[PDB]
């Protein structure tokens, strides 16, 4: 029985399924900062479903068979080209941040379903409120363009309206210096070209906007580098926080019912990322968006309706 | 008439159901055998049209022009193979929908026995005939010209739906036979003036009228070459098939209704003759061409004369198989040069000997070369038109100097002369392109020995 | 010649707040997108 | 550039890859059947077979019986003292004339 | 807003339409008209948003104002009648107050300002009732006093609705507003007819309820409220634009399609009554409603309109739209013209 | 019909180009608006006093309940106005222009 207006009225309220220990965490950092054997951590701790940071092709992996898809049906954005050139004329550089919004949106919504559903709490990496550092270091470093920006908040400002943020923000602070370190030592060759003003620009980011305006809806747990090791510790303040402030508080079962509704139906969260705003950056001519179409709905098993590909053994469809 | 519209809504579950490399061969082919059976409509008789039942029926003026739609089918299809070729499967079997639709509507229109029912079919052809312009149109103006063939059209068919209603609530039917011993005369009032235009307007704007044309060089031009050859073969006979019908219930008002149109048509028929003397555009100047041959038809019907109405009859469907023969020559030079200018691409017939044959003979047809029907045709016309003035005979020969002037400039503009230096792309002509120019013009050529066949009613 | 296709500069005539602008129409900013102006 | 579009295709020869293309179809093997429906169902059945049939129609729009039949009437009407032609096609005796 | 009391408030929506249906008593005429509109408010602010109050406020005050003037239509005809049982008017003031009391409800111009802008200001699923279900209770009312209307009134208030309903939509961009304006168009030809054959009247309606039943489920099945996103329908759901193209096409009134029907049919009830100017009048009038839908169709189904990046992530996802009843709708919206003769059920 | 009319029914009109003509209140024009019915009600009951229809008797309250319940209805988007923009004037609702 698909959830909707029906099943809530026969009993799936979403308090009748969510407890003290039903919590949405996000472990946010500068780039090798850590936070994903933290927040990998702190998952298994406590029982909570981990979902690993949201990529290029992250929607390539809730969807079909799940592997990734070619890069052409990800609007050629790479973020291995971003470093070699991130001045490239053509617009990687926007539109790779344009469509990891999405994605991470997109998770977002796969988060609040999976914990409205079945009670369960999960752990974010860099949720959708922790994605505008990049694009400040972006800017900044005059990787894009200041209309990029304004795009950005116009389809942000319409879309993380919608949802609920987090219980509690664990924000791994790493100096800036130490971060560049551990780069080299990583041993990516496009990553080590990362300059350090881009890297000290997400910091500010993160000690000036975010974390500030997080801090009075949110419980931030702030941990240095040494101190995130001790994944022990972490759980234990996560489990003695007083949980008095944010508009978590002011939810029941018929508000969280209309957010079901939203974070459910993929379309309907994703359906102000393509508002109709021209910008070169993320505009896509007719010719190449229909060839890119026809070639999508050649790939096995997405010709039509998931459930009715006979080219994939789905059977029954002449009764389906 | 079952026999041939089952046939044709079968063609379009063939072009769906049929192999995803067979769209084109499957419909052409299917196609031509219904255009075969169409001959069995030439079972006519001296005193009485072969009525098939209350809804449809066909005399001597609607079988030509059944014959002439059925067959125009199977060569759009020809012609459209080279422009859809990069096109998705389901947009090219959608193309070749409205294609058959387009007949569908087109034969039940020239087969309608109450007018009513022939008005529906006759608006209901905008609708796929606007799809085809504007959504497989490669410019930028073909939006404008949809614009343009819509609101013209409507602007005139409009009045004629009110008139057709309160004519049938003033006789009782809107049957042709019964027409034909119900009809009264007309009485001169001021409400008879405007039921005249009504009835009238919305033919003229189809043939099209001078004046009321600005239509035409839009449409004809921004269509692809399936739209311009249906555009230009069958759906202005529309306007002139209407008139031959109608015109018997508007007597004898039509006497002196008749004096501004006939002025529009013969000088028009000048007009639009000299233009085509200056057209920078080869598409656009054949366009032009239509304008100047259906103002004979216009004048032709006004007068209301036995052998007008002969001479109409064989006009139409001669300029019915010329202008779409000429669209697609100048579609095959298009399809190399991918340029509508006339004077880019010359001395084309040191490069394509072949082509060039048809180039002359649709150029003879044109210009009205006896014994064609061509001809005929006109020679008609101008016959009857003496006899309704002789003063006529001045501007109608005026417009054969002027006819054989453009139709020969435009076989010397792209024919003779020096081949263009920097076109190197000119590749011989294809067994589709000959094939496309020998069907239009065979016929064409053979009606020459059994004529009477497209003579109409009054023969 | 492949088919004209609209562009940047044809679809935006179809993004404003009205087709036809006027001096009285001028400063008229279209609507938000979700219908929410701030409060 | 305003957008990312594609760059224009160029037109494909149906000579280079197929010098005996007919210039239906990119497909050798449909090209060659393209044609045949075309010249066969074109040329051999609606012009020969429609061009025979339109030649033997059944003395079409009964213009031979005319002919035959003024034959008829002018033998009779001529050798009888009957005038061949009369400038009343209805007998005045039923008419009623106004007034 | 709860799932139950969703259900209960449209149901009462319903109740206030039925019983100025099923009433012979003008209070409980009355009463029905105030049962639907307060039934009516709640579900306009279900977004709770400026712009959604302010449309409820400006519906608000119209039906409040048009629902005095019924009201004292009724007590003027009671003090020359003396009865309240629904049929003509007895009084030529209460006639005058009562057509223009229910011309303010449907919206008919010089009564339209504020569809347009109710219209917009309320979401689609909204905006769909209040086009298409509020006008079954005041053309049930017209359509039992028609005999005591002013005919110059009637086909005054028609007129004026064709016209600028077509020139309003010309100068539209949003969809919720080129479907106001066509509201108040179709409007002056359901009226226009009226005095003439009441039988059209409803042929009209629901004709038109059917169609723009249809533009509505389309729009909601992508959440587009704006031309320039409809315009990228062919990217996401290439299927959806060719029912545009159908259904737009035919509210056009265009052969061979259902939208013609009842353009047909007053043409000729009207040519009967030897009434040749309106409706010529009316049918070139009309041109202008068919101009906006066809140039939603060249943004929509004919041409190609740019895409945008993301759209690519949408091509994952299935359309999980109720699409209540659209298979249904479209076919009705466009090949039932074979069937017209069966108009005679509504007599 | 008689002196009395004259002027209640002259009350409705007033109250009519009241409701017709704001000048910076809402709750003003809800007034005006409540004035109508107040003359609706009072029209009413003449008549149907004057003429012995006693089933009639009910109406005037019928009218009076479903009125004020009308009222209260309107109050309520006076209200949500307010809270929007600190103020209760018509000026303010002008957003669905564009
Ligand atoms: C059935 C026909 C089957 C077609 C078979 C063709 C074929 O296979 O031979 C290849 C044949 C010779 O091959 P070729 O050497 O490579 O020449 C082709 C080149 O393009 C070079 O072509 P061209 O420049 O030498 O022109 C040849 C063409 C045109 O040449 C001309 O002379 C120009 C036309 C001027 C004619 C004016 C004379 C007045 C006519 C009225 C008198 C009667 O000749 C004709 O049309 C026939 C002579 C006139 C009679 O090709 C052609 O001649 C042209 C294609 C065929 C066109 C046929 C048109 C006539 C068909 C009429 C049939 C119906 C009867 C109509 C009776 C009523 C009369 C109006
Ligand atoms: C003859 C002509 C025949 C043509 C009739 C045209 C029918 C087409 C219906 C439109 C398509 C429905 C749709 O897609 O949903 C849109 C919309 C949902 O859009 P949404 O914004 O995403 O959700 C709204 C809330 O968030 C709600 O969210 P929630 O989570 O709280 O859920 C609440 C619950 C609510 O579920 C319900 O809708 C049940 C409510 C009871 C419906 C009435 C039952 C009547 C039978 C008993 C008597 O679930 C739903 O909302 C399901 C979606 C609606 C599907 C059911 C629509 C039934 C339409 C067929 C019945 C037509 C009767 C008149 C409609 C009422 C007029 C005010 O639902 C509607 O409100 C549609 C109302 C339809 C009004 C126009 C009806 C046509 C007027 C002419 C009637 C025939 C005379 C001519
Ligand atoms: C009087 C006889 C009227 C016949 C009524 C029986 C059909 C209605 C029952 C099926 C149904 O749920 O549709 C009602 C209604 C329409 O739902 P829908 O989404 O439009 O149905 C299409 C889905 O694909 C539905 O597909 P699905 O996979 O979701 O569900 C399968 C459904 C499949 O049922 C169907 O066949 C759907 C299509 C049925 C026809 C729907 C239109 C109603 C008939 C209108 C006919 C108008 C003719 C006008 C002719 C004018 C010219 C003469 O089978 C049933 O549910 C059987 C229930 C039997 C009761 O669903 C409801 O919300 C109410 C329940
Ligand atoms: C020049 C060389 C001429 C040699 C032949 C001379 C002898 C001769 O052929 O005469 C025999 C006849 C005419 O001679 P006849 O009629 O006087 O007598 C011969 C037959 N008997 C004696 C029995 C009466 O020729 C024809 O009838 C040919 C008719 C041509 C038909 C053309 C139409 C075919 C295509 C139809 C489908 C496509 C049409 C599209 C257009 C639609 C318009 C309707
Ligand atoms: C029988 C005799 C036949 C006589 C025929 C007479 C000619 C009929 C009218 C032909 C109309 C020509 C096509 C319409 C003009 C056009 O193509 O549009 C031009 C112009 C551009 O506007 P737009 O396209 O919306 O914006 C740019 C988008 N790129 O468009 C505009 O800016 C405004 C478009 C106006 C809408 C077109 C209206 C069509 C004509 C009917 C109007 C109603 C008639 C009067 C109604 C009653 C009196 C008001
Ligand atoms: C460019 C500007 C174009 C301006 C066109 C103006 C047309 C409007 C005026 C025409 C009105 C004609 C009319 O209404 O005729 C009334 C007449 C009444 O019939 P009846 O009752 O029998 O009269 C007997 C009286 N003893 O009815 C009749 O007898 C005949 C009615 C026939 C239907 C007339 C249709 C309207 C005429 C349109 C003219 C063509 C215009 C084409 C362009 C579109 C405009
Ligand atoms: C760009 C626009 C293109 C579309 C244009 C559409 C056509 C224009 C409208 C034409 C309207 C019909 C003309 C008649 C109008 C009504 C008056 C009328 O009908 O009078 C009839 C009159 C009867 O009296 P009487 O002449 O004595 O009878 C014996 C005649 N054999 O008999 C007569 O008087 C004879 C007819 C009189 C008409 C004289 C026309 C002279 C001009 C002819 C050129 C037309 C120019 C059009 C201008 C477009 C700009
Ligand atoms: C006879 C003439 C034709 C009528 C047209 C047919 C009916 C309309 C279409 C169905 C509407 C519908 O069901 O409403 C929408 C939903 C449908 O459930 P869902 O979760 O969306 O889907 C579930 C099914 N699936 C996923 C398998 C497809 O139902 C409800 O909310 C049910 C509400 C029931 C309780 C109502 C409250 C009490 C009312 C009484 C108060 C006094
Ligand atoms: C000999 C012979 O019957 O030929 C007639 C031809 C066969 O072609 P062909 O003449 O053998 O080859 C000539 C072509 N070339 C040069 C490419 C080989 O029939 C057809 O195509 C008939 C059409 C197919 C369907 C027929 C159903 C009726
Ligand atoms: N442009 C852009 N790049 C991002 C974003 N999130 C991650 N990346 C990039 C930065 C890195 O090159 C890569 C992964 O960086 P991480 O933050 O996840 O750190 P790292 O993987 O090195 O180790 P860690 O998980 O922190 O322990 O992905 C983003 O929101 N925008
Ligand atoms: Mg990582
Ligand atoms: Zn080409």
């Amino acid at each position: 029985l698909q959830y909707g207006p029906l099943a809530y009225i026969l009993g799936e309220k979403a308090t009748k399924k969510m407890t003290e220990k039903s919590k949405l965490i996000t472990v946010d950092g500068n780039i090798c900062s850590g936070k994903s054997k933290l927040a990998k951590e702190i998952a298994e701790k406590l029982g909570l479903k981990h979902f690993p940071e949201a990529g290029i092709h992250y929607v390539d992996s809730t969807t079909g068979d799940g592997k990734p898809l070619p890069v052409q049906f990800s609007g050629n954005c790479s973020l291995e080209k971003f470093y070699d050139d991130p001045k490239s004329n053509d617009g990687n550089s926007y539109r790779l941040q344009a469509w990891l919004y999405a994605s991470r949106l997109l998770q977002y919504a796969d988060a609040l379903e999976h914990l409205l559903s079945t009670g369960q709490g999960v752990v974010l990496e860099r949720s959708i409120y922790s994605d505008f550092v990049f694009l400040e270091a972006m800017y900044r470093q005059g990787f894009i363009r200041k209309q990029c920006v304004d795009h950005y908040n116009q389809v942000k400002k319409v879309t993380i309206c919608e949802y609920l943020p987090p219980h509690v923000v664990v924000y791994v602070d790493v100096p800036v210096p130490e971060v560049q370190s551990r780069i080299q030592k990583k041993g990516n060759p496009h990553e080590m070209k990362i300059t350090s003003a881009y890297l000290q620009d997400i910091e500010n980011a993160y000690k000036g906007t975010f974390l500030p305006e997080m801090s009075e809806k949110c419980e931030v747990l702030q941990y240095s580098a040494w101190e995130a090791q001790d994944a022990e510790k972490v759980v234990e303040d996560i489990e003695y926080l007083k949980y008095d402030k944010g508009p978590w508080l002011d939810q029941n079962d018929r508000k969280l019912h209309k957010l079901r509704m939203l974070v459910q139906d993929k379309l309907e969260v994703l359906n102000y990322t393509s508002i109709p705003v021209f910008l070169p950056e993320v505009t896509v001519g007719a010719h190449q968006s229909d060839q890119v179409f026809q070639e999508f709905t050649e790939l096995p098993g997405r010709k039509y309706r998931a459930g009715y590909n006979e080219d994939v053994g789905d059977k029954w469809i002449w009764l389906k | 008439m079952l026999k041939y519209i089952i046939p044709t809504i079968m063609l379009m579950p063939l072009t769906w159901l049929s192999k995803n490399n067979m769209i084109w061969v499957n419909s052409t082919a299917h196609s031509l055998l219904i255009s075969f059976t169409s001959l069995l409509l030439m079972n006519q008789f001296g005193d009485n049209s072969l009525n098939f039942s209350l809804l449809f029926f066909s005399d001597s003026l609607s079988t030509p022009l059944l014959i002439l739609t059925m067959w125009l089918l199977p060569l759009m299809l020809m012609a459209s193979q080279h422009h859809l070729s990069k096109e998705n499967l389901t947009r090219k079997k959608l193309f070749i929908t409205m294609l058959i639709s387009l007949q569908l509507f087109l034969i039940m229109t020239f087969t309608a026995m109450e007018l009513i029912l022939f008005y529906i079919l006759f608006e209901a052809t905008l609708v796929p005939t606007l799809i085809i312009i504007t959504r497989w149109g490669n410019q930028t103006e073909r939006l404008n010209a949809g614009l343009y063939f819509l609101f013209y059209t409507l602007a005139g068919s409009l009045p004629l739906l009110v008139a057709l209603i309160y004519i049938q609530n003033t006789v009782g039917s809107l049957n042709f036979l019964m027409l034909q011993y119900w009809v009264q005369p007309v009485h001169n009032s001021w409400s008879n003036v405007f039921m005249w235009l009504a009835c009238m307007m919305a033919f003229m704007v189809k043939m099209p009228l001078y004046g009321l044309h600005l239509w035409l060089p839009k449409a004809h031009v921004e269509a692809p070459i399936a739209g311009s050859m249906v555009l230009a073969a069958v759906l202005l006979k529309l306007g002139g098939y209407g008139m031959l019908r109608i015109t018997l219930i508007l007597n004898p008002m039509t006497d002196f209704m008749a004096y501004p149109f006939i002025m529009l048509s013969l000088w028009g028929m000048i007009m639009t003759s000299s233009i085509c003397l200056r057209q920078t555009d080869l598409k656009s100047l054949i366009a032009y061409s239509s304008v100047s041959h259906m103002a004979l038809v216009i004048v032709a019907i006004l007068i209301q004369t036995p052998w007008s109405y002969m001479g109409a009859t064989a006009l139409m469907i001669a300029h019915g198989l010329t202008s779409s023969m000429l669209f697609c020559l100048a579609n095959s030079n298009y399809e190399r040069i991918h340029s509508r200018t006339m004077i880019l691409a010359r001395g084309l017939q040191t490069l394509l000997p072949l082509m060039a044959t048809w180039w002359l003979l649709a150029s003879l047809t044109n210009l009205a070369l006896p014994p064609t029907i061509n001809l005929i045709g006109e020679l008609f016309v101008v016959m009857s038109t003496f006899s309704w003035s002789n003063i006529t005979i001045i501007l109608m020969g005026v417009n054969m100097v002027i006819t054989a002037l453009y139709s020969l400039y435009m076989l010397i503009m792209t024919q003779r002369g020096k081949y263009t230096y920097h076109i190197n792309n000119i590749s011989p002509s294809f067994t589709r392109e000959n094939a496309l120019m020998s069907l239009h013009i065979l016929p064409l050529l053979l009606l020459t020995l059994n004529p009477k066949i497209i003579l109409g009613p009054l023969y | 010649a492949r088919q004209w296709q609209p562009d940047v500069e044809w679809a935006e005539q179809y993004g404003g707040a009205v087709m036809y602008p006027t001096k009285e129409t001028a400063h008229w900013k279209p609507p938000p997108w979700n219908d929410v102006d701030p409060p | 550039l305003r957008w990312q579009e594609d760059p224009e295709p160029e037109d494909e020869n149906l000579y280079e890859k197929n010098p005996d293309s007919h210039g239906y179809d990119k497909d050798p093997a449909v090209d060659i059947w393209n044609m045949r429906v075309v010249f066969f169902f074109g040329f051999s059945i609606v012009l020969v077979l429609g061009s025979t049939f339109v030649a033997y129609l059944p003395d079409y729009r009964m213009q031979e019986w005319a002919r035959r039949e003024a034959e008829r009437l002018v033998k009779y009407r001529e050798a009888h003292g009957l005038p061949i032609m009369e400038s009343n096609c209805f007998d005045p005796s039923k008419i009623q004339l106004p007034e | 807003m709860n799932p139950i009391i969703f259900i209960i408030i449209l149901l009462t929506i319903m109740l206030g339409t039925i019983i100025v249906m099923i009433s012979s008593h003008w209070l409980l005429v009355w009463i029905g008209f105030e049962m639907n509109m307060l039934a009516i408010i709640p579900i306009m602010m279900k977004n709770h948003n400026p712009r959604a109050t302010e449309a409820s406020t400006k519906y608000f005050l119209t039906q409040s104002t048009a629902s005095m003037l019924l009201m004292m239509a009724v007590i003027i005809n009671l003090m020359f009648s003396g009865q309240w049982t629904v049929m003509k008017l007895f009084n030529p003031m209460a006639s005058m107050l009562m057509t223009m009391a229910l011309a303010m409800k449907l919206g008919m111009a010089p009564f339209h300002f504020w569809v347009p802008e109710v219209t917009q200001g309320i979401p689609l699923s909204s905006g769909l009732i209040l086009l298409t279900w509020q006008k079954l209770a005041p053309m049930s009312v017209l359509y039992q006093i028609f005999p005591s209307i002013n005919l110059n009134l009637i086909l005054t208030l028609s007129v004026l609705s064709i016209l600028i309903g077509g020139w309003g939509g010309l100068n539209q961009t949003q969809l919720r507003k080129i479907m106001a304006y066509s509201s108040i168009a179709h409007m002056g030809w359901m009226t226009a007819v009226l005095p003439y054959n009441p039988t059209m009247t409803l042929l009209n309606l629901i004709i038109y309820i059917i169609m723009t039943s249809t533009m509505f489920t389309m729009f909601m099945a992508n959440s587009t409220t704006t031309t320039l996103s409809l315009s990228h329908t062919w990217n996401k759901t290439p299927i959806m634009t060719v029912l545009i193209l159908a259904t737009l096409l035919s509210m056009g009134g265009l052969p061979p399609l259902s939208g013609f029907m009842p353009k047909w049919m007053i043409i000729q009830e009207m040519t009967k009554n030897n009434s040749i100017i309106l409706p010529t009048f009316m049918a070139i009038t009309a041109l202008l409603n068919l101009y906006f839908y066809m140039r939603l169709t060249y943004s929509t189904t004919l041409t190609m309109f740019p895409s945008t990046n993301n759209m690519k992530m949408k091509w994952q996802f299935p359309l999980m739209k109720k699409m209540t009843f659209l298979p249904t709708m479209v076919v009705l919206s466009t090949m039932m013209l074979p069937l017209t003769p069966m108009l005679s059920v509504l007599e | 019909m008689s002196m009395v009319y004259m002027n209640i029914m002259m009350a409705f009109t007033v109250s009519l180009v009241g409701l017709l003509m704001y000048r910076s209140h809402l709750m003003s024009s809800l007034l005006c608006l409540e004035g109508m019915m107040l003359s609706l009600f009072v029209m009413a009951a003449l008549t149907i006093l004057n003429s012995h229809f006693t089933l009639a008797s009910m109406m005037p309250i019928i009218l009076l309940v479903f009125a004020a319940c009308e009222a209260a209805l309107g109050l309520s988007l006076l209200v949500m106005v307010s809270n929007t923009y600190g103020t209760d004037y018509v000026q303010n609702l002008n957003l669905l222009q564009c």
